[PDB]
């Protein structure tokens, strides 16, 4: 339990949950919903401190870009835009206000899409924003510091 | 009151040496000419609301220097001039008689810009 | 500037004032014509955080003239409070 940094609760679309909130919650639909996530398909994925949460959903959000059918513009355009800006987030090539900017477009493609993949993409990044916010700030701080 | 003002600061306008009672016998006159007008007239109720009311302090307070800020109407030598136009105006709508309904309703939707 | 103190004296006495203090022409006091490149600021709403145009809709927020009376006890008012007699300029009242 010490090692695990966060856990994908029930599916890739479901926002990942860290140890801070998942210390007691029951894996049920109702408790997951109030945990700002969903049980979905009960696809629990454990991940420790050694792995970086940004690189974790980096491959996840890259897979989402590799899937979107492109029918409705929010999923066709936003998800790829999400991939590019988040690729910078892996190294940290963004200012602190970009997380709010990333949050904004995450709300923009949430619900506005024809299907639920578009919001299915919003939830994982949205959960990452709300939980590992200081991690993003310090990762970006290291980005500017090492590339001064 | 006090020493008579040499000039009122407006050319053409002259300093009247007896301003308080000049306001008095002017202000009675609009009240007099207002008598002809009907009671239901909107003019009359507004007239008497500011005529004898503002006839109040000028009747009571005799110092025109304090009377400047009693009416917030500027210098007294043009207030009596302004009272003159009100007496003049009262004669004007003794003929206009505007409390009838509209002479003509606005033809179709001429207003309501833009077109 | 060039001008010797002799006729400088002639200008000063005839004009009743010293003109060498300030002259109608220009000299080295003028900023040179190769000023460094500027870094003009950005807009107040240039942030990439919440900046939706749905907030600032200056053209859109305008409303038609408000209907108050149409052809189709009371008190007397004024369109504004009567003006206030401003006082003299404390710096210099009478020219
Ligand atoms: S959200 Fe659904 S419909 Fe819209 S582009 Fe993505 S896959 Fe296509």
């Amino acid at each position: 339990w010490d090692n695990l940094l966060a856990v994908i609760p029930g599916g890739s679309s479901t926002p990942l949950i860290p140890k801070s909130v998942c210390e007691t919650v029951l894996m049920d639909f109702d408790a997951l919903v109030q945990a700002q996530t969903g049980l979905g398909t009960a696809a629990v994925i454990v991940m420790d401190r050694s792995t970086d949460i940004v690189k974790a959903i980096a491959r996840l959000i890259e897979f989402y870009k590799h899937e979107s059918c492109g029918q409705c513009t929010p999923c066709r355009e936003g998800v790829d835009w999400m991939n590019k800006v988040m690729a910078r987030f892996v190294k940290g090539d963004a200012r602190p206000a970009e997380i709010d900017s990333l949050w904004e477009i995450s709300k923009q493609i949430e619900g506005h899409t024809i299907c639920a993949l578009g919001d299915g993409a919003a939830w994982p990044v949205q959960g990452l924003i709300r939980h590992f916010r200081p991690e993003l700030e310090e990762r970006m701080q290291q980005f500017a510091l090492q590339h001064q | 009151a006090g020493l008579l003002k040499k000039t009122t600061g407006l050319v053409g306008l002259a300093v009247c040496e007896t301003p308080h009672e000049r306001l008095k016998i002017l202000y009675t006159k609009i009240l007099d000419v207002l008598g002809q007008i009907p009671k239901n007239a909107a003019y009359r109720k507004y007239t008497e609301q500011i005529t004898n009311e503002k006839l109040g302090m000028v009747k009571a307070e005799p110092d025109v220097k304090k009377l400047e800020e009693q009416l917030q109407g500027g210098q007294i030598e043009e207030v009596i001039l302004q009272a003159e136009n009100e007496l003049s105006l009262a004669r004007k709508m003794l003929r206009w008689k505007p409390w009838e309904p509209l002479v003509e309703e606005p033809p179709a939707n001429q207003w309501k810009w833009p077109i | 500037a060039s001008a010797t103190r002799v006729i400088q004296l002639l200008r000063n006495w005839a004009s009743g004032r010293d003109l060498q203090a300030k002259l109608q022409l220009r000299y080295q006091e003028i900023s040179k014509r190769t000023q460094p490149p500027p870094k003009l600021p950005v807009g107040p709403s240039h942030k990439l955080s919440n900046n939706y145009y749905c907030t600032r809709d200056g053209r859109r927020e305008a409303m038609p003239p408000s209907i108050v009376m149409s052809s189709q006890e009371k008190k007397a008012v004024t369109p504004a409070p009567p003006i206030k007699r401003w006082e003299l300029s404390k710096d210099q009242p009478y020219l």
